[PDB]
């Protein structure tokens, strides 16, 4: 043993439970409405399913300029009226 | 030249397999 | 068939040089003083 | 007795022998490079700089004596293709053959010192025992190559008292040896500008003659003494070990990326030169400003240097070799002979097209032609019953600018394709493919094969390192651990501090 | 509170139950929505 | 007994999960690695960089989610989140695809923190560092791969993309454009790998019906001491057994363990230098001789052209979507394609 | 063992083996040029990479003709 | 002249030196709280 | 953006309610 | 000449031998197609 | 007679809670169309 | 110049082979006690 | 198995060596003329 | 080729000659 208190101990004890019973749930909700909001895809700038094209567009918006690349994907958002 | 030369190597290798089978130093217990 | 014609002089050499090393040492080996 | 894999280890404790093998190891890499000189200049042909320059013959050695300053031969030839120059000394066959008598050197002193290994020099005064200062003699060789390196850019490479370097356009044109001034200045950290080398070879050096004699003057700390295991010479081994492989890895990249040090007259040009179109860029842009002056098409395709359209071409590209296609570049597509001048090609209508370049990727690779906005307009088809875009169909005509074809037109569509097929390798020209039985199938250049070794040889000096490192540090346990190892030490939690017994 | 008070074969039991519902959930989502092809 | 000596004392703690100096390079590394991929897969698109989706959040599953490597024209752009690219943008960032070489570069630093981690490991309990040695092999799969072979090719875009699906496309690809099966160092990496695997199977199942009866038990793995001096099984008798069903059989412990060492090891390491010789299309691609016949004789045919004729089909069917930076347009008939399919 | 000339003459640069400066010396002075050293070389490479792009610094073919 | 990259390059020095900072005085602080016992 | 906080309202109210529960034995820890 | 204290036998036991001689062999037969190309 | 947060402590949640927040996550994905 | 091109490996193998014969003689007897 | 009593130890002196090799190296000085031809 | 064996095979003369004369078995008396 190493000092710490054994996980059996733990996770077999009533207060552990008390706390985890509400801090699981929690962050599962959480997270589920980081998704549900919508707040994701504008953290990671994921395209909803309607935003991958422009409505008679079909060239993907590839990135092809290294400096202004940012100014690029920028446009293309644009692009999506 | 080429032939003969996988061959020959093929050949090596078994006359290997054969001493180093028959051949062998004998393991011996202390 | 138009092979390169170094190939065997190449794969003889790389056979014969480290065995013939491997067979020294074994063979010094075996006469050293049981 | 020792196995094979450790027979050298008997030198550890002999600084004598030590240093006769070391002179023996320096003989024989002396000797190599006189012996791959003399071998060079047995194979290399002087008489084209422009088509076919030294990295196009697989020349290794060669370039790197041409880099510092050594340009011509006894026999009167130059590598820039001058005639009736006077070397002196310091031509190839001078440096080749003073390599050679170096080695011969080296190997007699290599005796004297395997011979006479018992020097007094060796021995420690108090203990009587082998024992080489190494802490000092660091601080000494660090000193003289500090000396080496500041003078190295300060005499040779300045031209004060030297040659100086290769330098060039940006497009290996005009390459020659010139004097370079230091260039103290931020720009002096661009790989691409020589005058950061000078300038990098004078203000190391002083930083290496300073250090060198802090490490002469300066003891080391005893923690770092004792941390580092300085009084075993295997330490040294395993940090000089990563040192190279640390100069190994950088030498690679700038051999493959290009830098001021790696000019492709001497080495070729680089992939990325094909990636990203540079000299056909360059191309265009003359041929622009020719008929912007005036010129004809003729006139404007003309103008062009062959050495220019070569690099244009990518059976120059040291991305389309093979790891056991052997030998010069000219042993695959042939010895250059000329340029063929430029291929414009035009389909029934009149509509200039152009031809998709292959990709460096590709061993192999489609023939496809579009207009100026990537339409495709013809093709060479696969599948025939249902093309659309052949040559045939589309009345594809070529029509030659500039070189041996100039003012030439082709509407046969066999001679057509066979032109568009070479279109994809980018500017054409006429090989020579007889004198040396060339196959037709892409080699590397020099280029190439020295940053494939290299990174080898850096990936393989990382496991040196590796196992050297832990020979030092781990050196009491390397025959086994202590038969009587305490199970408590490796228990749990009976020490506070593992493996600190004066813990429990 | 005491450890042991909840017998480790029912914390078992409902973390593998719980394991099972969400991979099960994750392979209902092959089927539906996103990335079902439909 | 000064500070650097007090925070010595705390680093290495006899606790659960051991620390170290080592610990600090390796575990926030490791952690940023771990983390990155599980991020970039969950929510993070490839739509900008590859014309990809490659995350949960776009319906992909385990199998075809990837961090994917970053668009062509960056190069070999450190794409650091502060850089001329992303310009402080981390939304920007994921775009560009800087969580490739967020991932990679922790990656390689975490590999390095867990090497370390092996040494003084091993250092503070009294053992040999060898576990330490044999995983410079990783280290040199994992250089080679993700680090050398990128910075050989045009950009980090043709590094492998950290994906199971991603992975499997890098396979195809190596075969396509590399004939990367032909190239013995590849060839002498499958002998490492597999006959590492036999090693393990054939050491394990012989040290299991080697054993000796030590306990009463049907069920024998409690009829072991890990205290006890005896062997558990009898080399002899193990010995003898393959002698007379191979003709050849280790008798030396020592050596056999070396040699289960020393055979993955120098697999991996071997395959690291074709690799290596991959960054440069440097490959082992074709034997002159079979195209100088085959060329001329049109009856001639081997498995080698063959294969050959596959990896023209890859390369021409796959370029398009694979490498659209290119703007690869292969009209319908100059598709390479044999009778019917 | 032999003494020579030349040995006697170069005998005290090999004379003070494990000769130690007390503790750590100067072992924080040594660290300063290592972090020195290290940001030197992630200016060269950033330099290199094109992730650090100074004035005047052009890092292509066409730096100087 | 300070161009962008060149602050961006300071800004990428300056985060690395506070975390790297932060991470050894913590542990520092750390270690000089819960020493090792020794006898 | 009232999505970050209806988001990571529950990530801080189950670090505030274990912060109660844990407060006495972390004090006495501590 | 005063003799050397640091010299060594040297041994290859036979099992060696043929370990080597089945490496040196079988590495040549996978490398000769590539040398003959 | 046991610490509460410790180096492991510290360790599991670090990998613990953004497993659950993230599983939160895809179990939402489950629901969306397109 | 059209030389035999078995020439080379004739000749090196007419070298080696006698010439290994003898350094391994040469070997096992310095191995030899006394 | 009963040692063979006829076995015998195998000289090879470094002088006979020098005579040998130089023998060898002379021969293949002189012939190899012949084997390129 | 030709060249390389013929100086090669010479060169090797050379070396034989100075290990037989610097480093010949000394003569010594009984
Ligand atoms: C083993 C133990 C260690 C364990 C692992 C440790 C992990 C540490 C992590 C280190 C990270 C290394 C980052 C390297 C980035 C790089 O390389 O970035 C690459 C840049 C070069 O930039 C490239 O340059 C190319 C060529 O450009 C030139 O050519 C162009 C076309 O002609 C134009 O002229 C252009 O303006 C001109 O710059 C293209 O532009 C590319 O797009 C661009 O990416 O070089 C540079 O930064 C620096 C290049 C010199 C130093 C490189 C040394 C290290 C790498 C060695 C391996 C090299 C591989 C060789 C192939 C085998
Ligand atoms: C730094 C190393 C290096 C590099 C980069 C070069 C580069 C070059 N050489 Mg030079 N050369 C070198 C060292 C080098 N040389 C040395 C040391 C010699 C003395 C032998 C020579 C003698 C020489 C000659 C005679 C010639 C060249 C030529 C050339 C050119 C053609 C290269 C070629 O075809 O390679 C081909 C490379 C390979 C086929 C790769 C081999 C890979 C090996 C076999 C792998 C070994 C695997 C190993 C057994 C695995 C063990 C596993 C185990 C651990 C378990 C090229 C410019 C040619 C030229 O064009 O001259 C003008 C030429 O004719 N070189
Ligand atoms: C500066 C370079 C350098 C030096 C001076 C040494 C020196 C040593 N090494 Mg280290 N080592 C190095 C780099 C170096 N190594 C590298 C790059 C690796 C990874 C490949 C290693 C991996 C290594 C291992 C695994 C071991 C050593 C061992 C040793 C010790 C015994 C060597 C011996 O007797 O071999 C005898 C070798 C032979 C009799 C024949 C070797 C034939 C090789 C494999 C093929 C032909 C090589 C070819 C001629 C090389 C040409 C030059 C090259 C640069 C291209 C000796 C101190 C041994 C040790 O520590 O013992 C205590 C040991 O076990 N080394
Ligand atoms: C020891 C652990 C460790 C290591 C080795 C790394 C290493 C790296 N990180 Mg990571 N990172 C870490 C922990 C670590 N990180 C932690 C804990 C976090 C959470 C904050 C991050 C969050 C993070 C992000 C968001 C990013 C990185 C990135 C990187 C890469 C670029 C870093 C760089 O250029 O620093 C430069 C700084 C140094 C090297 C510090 C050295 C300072 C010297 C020694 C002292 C001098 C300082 C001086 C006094 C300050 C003067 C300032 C003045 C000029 C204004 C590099 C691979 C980037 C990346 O991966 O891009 C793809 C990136 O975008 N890291
Ligand atoms: C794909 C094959 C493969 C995997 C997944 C793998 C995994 C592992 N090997 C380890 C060890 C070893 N492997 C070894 C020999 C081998 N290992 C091999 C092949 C593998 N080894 C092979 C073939 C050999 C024979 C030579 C040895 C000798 C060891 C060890 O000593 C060590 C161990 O302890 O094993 C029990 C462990 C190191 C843990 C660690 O570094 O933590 C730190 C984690 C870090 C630093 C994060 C690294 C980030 C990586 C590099 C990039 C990001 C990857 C993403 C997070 C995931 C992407 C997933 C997609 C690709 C689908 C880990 C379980
Ligand atoms: C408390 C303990 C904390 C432990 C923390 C551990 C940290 C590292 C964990 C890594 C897990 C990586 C797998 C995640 C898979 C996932 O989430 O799928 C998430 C996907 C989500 O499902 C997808 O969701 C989309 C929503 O838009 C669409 O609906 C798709 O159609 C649907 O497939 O689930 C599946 O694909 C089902 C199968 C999952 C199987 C997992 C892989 C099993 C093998 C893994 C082997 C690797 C080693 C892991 C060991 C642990
Ligand atoms: C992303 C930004 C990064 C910037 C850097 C910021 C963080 C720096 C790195 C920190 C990494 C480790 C932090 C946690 C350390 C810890 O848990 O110590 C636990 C200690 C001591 O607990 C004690 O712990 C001991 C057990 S053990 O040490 O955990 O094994 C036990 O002996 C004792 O009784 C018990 O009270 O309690 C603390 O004071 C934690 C300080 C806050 C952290
Ligand atoms: C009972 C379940 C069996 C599962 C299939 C067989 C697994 C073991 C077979 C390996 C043979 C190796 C060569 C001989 C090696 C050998 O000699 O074994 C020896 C070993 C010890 O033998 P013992 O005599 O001690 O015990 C076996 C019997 O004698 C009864 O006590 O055998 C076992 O441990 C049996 C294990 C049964 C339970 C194992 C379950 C493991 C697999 C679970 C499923 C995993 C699927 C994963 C898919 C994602
Ligand atoms: C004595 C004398 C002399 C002489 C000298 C001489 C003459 C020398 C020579 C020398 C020489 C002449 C040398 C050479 C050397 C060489 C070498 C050392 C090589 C090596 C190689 C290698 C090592 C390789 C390897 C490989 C292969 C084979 C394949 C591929 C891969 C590799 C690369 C690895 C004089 C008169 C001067 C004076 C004094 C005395
Ligand atoms: C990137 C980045 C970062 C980081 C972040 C992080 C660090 C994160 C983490 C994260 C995490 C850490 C996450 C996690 C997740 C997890 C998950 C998502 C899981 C899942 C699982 C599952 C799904 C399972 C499955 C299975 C298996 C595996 C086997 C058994 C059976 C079963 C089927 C159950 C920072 C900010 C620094 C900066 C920026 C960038
Ligand atoms: C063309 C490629 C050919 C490759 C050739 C490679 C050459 C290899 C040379 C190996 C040198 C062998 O080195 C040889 O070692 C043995 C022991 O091992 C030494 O032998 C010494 O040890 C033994 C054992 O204690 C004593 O019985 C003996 O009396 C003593 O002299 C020899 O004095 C030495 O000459
Ligand atoms: C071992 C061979 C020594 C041969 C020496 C020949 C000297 S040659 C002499 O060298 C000078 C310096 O380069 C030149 O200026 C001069 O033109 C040249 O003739
Ligand atoms: C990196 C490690 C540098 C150690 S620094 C070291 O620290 C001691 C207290 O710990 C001081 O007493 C001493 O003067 C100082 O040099
Ligand atoms: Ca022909
Ligand atoms: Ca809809
Ligand atoms: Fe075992
Ligand atoms: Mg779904």
């Amino acid at each position: 043993t190493t000092g710490e208190r054994p996980f059996s101990d733990i996770i077999t004890s009533v207060r552990y439970w008390v706390i985890h019973s509400i801090t699981i749930p929690a962050l599962f909700i959480a997270g589920w409405l980081f998704v549900s909001t919508g707040l994701a895809y504008d953290v990671f700038g994921t395209p909803r399913p309607d935003s991958y094209y422009a409505q008679e567009q079909r060239s993907i918006p590839l990135v092809t300029d290294r400096f202004e690349a940012k100014q690029q994907v920028e446009t293309f958002l644009e692009q999506l009226k | 030249m080429e032939t003969i030369t996988y061959v020959f190597i093929f050949a090596c290798i078994i006359a290997l397999f054969f001493f180093a089978i028959f051949f062998r130093e004998p393991p011996r217990i202390t | 068939m138009e092979v390169n014609q170094l190939g065997l002089i190449a794969t003889a050499l790389f056979v014969l040089v480290p065995s013939v090393f491997l067979i020294i040492l074994y063979v010094q080996t075996e006469s050293q003083q049981k | 007795g020792l196995p094979w894999y450790r027979v050298h280890t008997v030198l550890i404790n002999d600084p004598g022998r030590l240093i006769a093998a070391h002179l023996m190891h320096t003989a024989l890499v002396a000797g190599w490079a006189g012996s791959m000189a003399l071998y060079e200049l047995a194979t290399f042909d002087p008489s084209d700089p422009v088509l076919n320059p030294m990295w196009r013959q697989g020349m290794f050695v060669l370039p790197f004596m041409a880099r510092l300053g050594v340009t011509g031969s006894w026999s009167g030839w130059s590598i820039t293709g001058e005639t009736g120059i006077d070397p002196g000394f310091w031509s190839f066959e001078g440096v080749a053959l003073a390599h050679i008598v170096l080695s011969g050197l080296l190997f007699l002193a290599a005796c004297w010192h395997w011979v006479y290994w018992d020097l007094e020099l060796f021995r420690d005064p108090r203990t009587g025992e082998p024992a080489l200062d190494l802490p000092k003699m660091f601080g000494i060789h660090l000193f003289l190559a500090g000396l080496l390196c500041f003078g190295f850019g300060a005499f040779h490479l300045t031209g004060l008292f030297g040659p100086g370097m290769w330098v060039s356009d940006p497009y290996g044109l005009t390459g020659s040896v010139q004097p370079v001034a230091p260039e103290w200045g931020p720009d002096g950290f661009n790989p691409y500008n020589p005058g950061g080398v000078v300038a990098h070879h004078i203000a190391a050096g002083i930083v290496g003659i300073i250090a060198g004699l802090f490490h002469i003057l300066v003891r080391p700390p005893q923690r770092l003494y004792k941390a580092l295991r300085m009084g075993n010479i295997e330490t040294v081994l395993s940090s000089s070990i990563a040192a190279v492989f640390f100069a190994a890895f950088v030498v690679a990249g700038t051999m493959w990326y290009g830098s001021a040090t790696t000019p492709i007259e001497l080495f070729g040009p680089t992939r990325y030169q094909w990636d990203s179109s540079y000299f056909q860029q360059e191309i265009n842009r003359r041929v622009q400003a020719s008929l912007a002056s005036g010129a004809t098409l003729e006139e404007a395709w003309s103008a062009i240097p062959e050495k220019l359209a070569f690099y244009d071409y990518i059976g120059n590209n040291p991305a389309k070799g093979g790891l056991f296609r052997t030998g010069p570049m000219n042993k695959g597509d042939g010895i250059a002979q000329a340029w063929k001048g430029h291929a414009v090609f035009r389909n029934k209508e009149g509509e200039e097209l152009f031809v998709r370049r292959m990709p460096a990727f590709f061993e192999s690779f489609p023939v496809i032609l579009t207009d100026k906005n990537g339409v495709v307009k013809a093709d060479i088809p696969f599948r025939r019953a249902e093309s659309k875009y052949s040559f045939e169909q589309q009345g594809v005509t070529v029509s030659f600018y500039g070189g041996e074809l100039n003012g030439q037109t082709f509407t046969d569509p066999p001679t057509v394709k066979s032109y568009a097929r070479k279109a994809i390798f980018g500017e054409i020209f006429e090989f020579d493919t007889e004198t040396l039985n060339s196959d037709g199938i892409f080699r590397t250049s020099p280029r190439g094969w020295f940053t494939f070794a290299h990174a080898v040889f850096a990936l393989l000096f990382f496991f040196g390192h590796i196992w050297h490192g832990a020979r030092t540090l781990f050196r009491d346990v390397f025959s086994g651990i202590d038969p009587e190892l305490s199970p408590e030490q490796v228990e749990w939690g009976f020490y506070q501090k593992v493996g600190d017994v004066t813990t429990r | 509170s005491e450890g042991g008070r909840i017998p480790l074969w029912i914390v078992a039991t409902v973390a593998g139950m719980g394991v099972i519902v969400i991979v099960g959930l994750f392979f209902y989502g092959a089927y539906a929505g996103l990335g079902s092809s439909l | 007994r000064g500070w650097f000596d007090i925070l010595d004392d705390w680093l290495k703690r006899d606790r659960f999960v051991f620390v170290g100096w080592s610990g600090i390079l390796l575990f926030p590394c490791a952690y940023l690695a771990l983390g990155g991929w599980l991020t970039g897969t969950t929510f993070v698109t490839s739509w900008y960089t590859h014309g990809l989706a490659s995350s949960y959040l776009e319906g992909c599953n385990f199998l075809t989610v990837a961090v994917s490597t970053p668009a062509n024209s960056m190069g070999h752009s450190l794409l650091l989140l502060w850089g001329p690219e992303a310009q402080g943008d981390f939304t920007r960032w994921c775009q560009l695809g800087g969580l490739w070489t967020f991932i990679a570069l922790h990656g390689a630093f975490g590999l390095i923190g867990f090497m370390l981690r092996q040494f003084e490991i091993a250092r503070l309990v009294g053992v040999r560092p060898y576990n330490a040695i044999a995983f410079s092999a990783p280290i040199a799969v994992f250089v080679s791969v993700f680090l050398i072979y990128p910075l050989g090719q045009s950009s980090w875009f043709f590094a492998p993309s950290f994906g199971v699906a991603a992975i499997f496309r890098f396979l195809l690809f190596f075969q396509g454009f590399h004939n990367w099966t032909l190239n013995p160092f590849h060839m002498m990496g499958v002998a490492g790998v597999l006959g590492g695997a036999l090693l393990c199977a054939i050491h394990g199942a012989t040290v299991e019906n080697t054993l000796f009866q030590d306990g009463e038990g049907a069920s024998t793995f409690r009829a072991f001491n890990p205290t006890q001096a005896e062997e558990t099984y009898s080399m002899v008798t193990a010995n003898r057994f393959w002698s007379q069903i191979f003709g050849i059989a280790f008798s030396n412990k020592r050596w056999l363990h070396f040699f289960m060492l020393f055979v993955p090891v120098t697999g991996l390491w071997m395959s690291a230098i074709g690799v290596v010789g991959l960054a440069l299309n440097l490959r082992s691609y074709d034997f002159i001789s079979q195209e100088i016949r085959a060329a001329e004789d049109p009856e001639f045919e081997t498995f080698y052209t063959k294969n050959l004729l596959l990896n023209e089909g890859i390369r021409a069917w796959m370029a398009p979507q694979d490498q659209p930076h290119e703007n690869f347009v292969f009209p319908e008939e100059v598709l390479p394609r044999g009778n019917a399919l | 063992a032999r003494r020579t000339w030349l040995g006697d003459i170069l005998r005290p640069l090999n004379s003070e083996y494990g000769k130690v400066a007390p503790g750590w010396g100067t072992t924080p002075l040594m660290a300063v040029f290592m972090g020195l050293f290290l940001v030197f070389l992630l200016i060269i490479l950033e330099i290199y990479n094109s992730t650090l792009i100074l004035d005047g610094v052009n890092v292509s073919w066409k730096a100087l003709g | 002249t300070i161009t962008p990259s060149l602050k961006g390059f300071f800004i990428g020095l300056l985060s690395g030196a506070v975390v790297l900072g932060l991470t050894f005085a913590v542990l520092i602080a750390i270690s000089q709280i819960d020493k090792v016992q020794r006898s | 953006d009232w999505r970050v906080l209806v988001v990571l309202l529950p990530v801080l109210l189950a670090a505030g309610w274990a912060v109660r529960n844990i407060l006495p034995y972390a004090v006495k820890q501590v | 000449m005063e003799p050397n204290p640091n010299r060594q036998p040297v041994e290859l036991n036979r099992t060696s031998l043929y370990l080597g001689l089945l490496l040196i062999l079988v590495l040549a037969l996978l490398f000769s197609s590539y040398f003959f190309n | 007679s046991y610490p509460i947060f410790t180096v492991r402590w510290v360790a599991v949640h670090t990998l613990a809670v953004p497993t659950i927040f993230f599983l939160g996550a895809i179990a939402a994905m489950q629901f969306i169309q397109r």
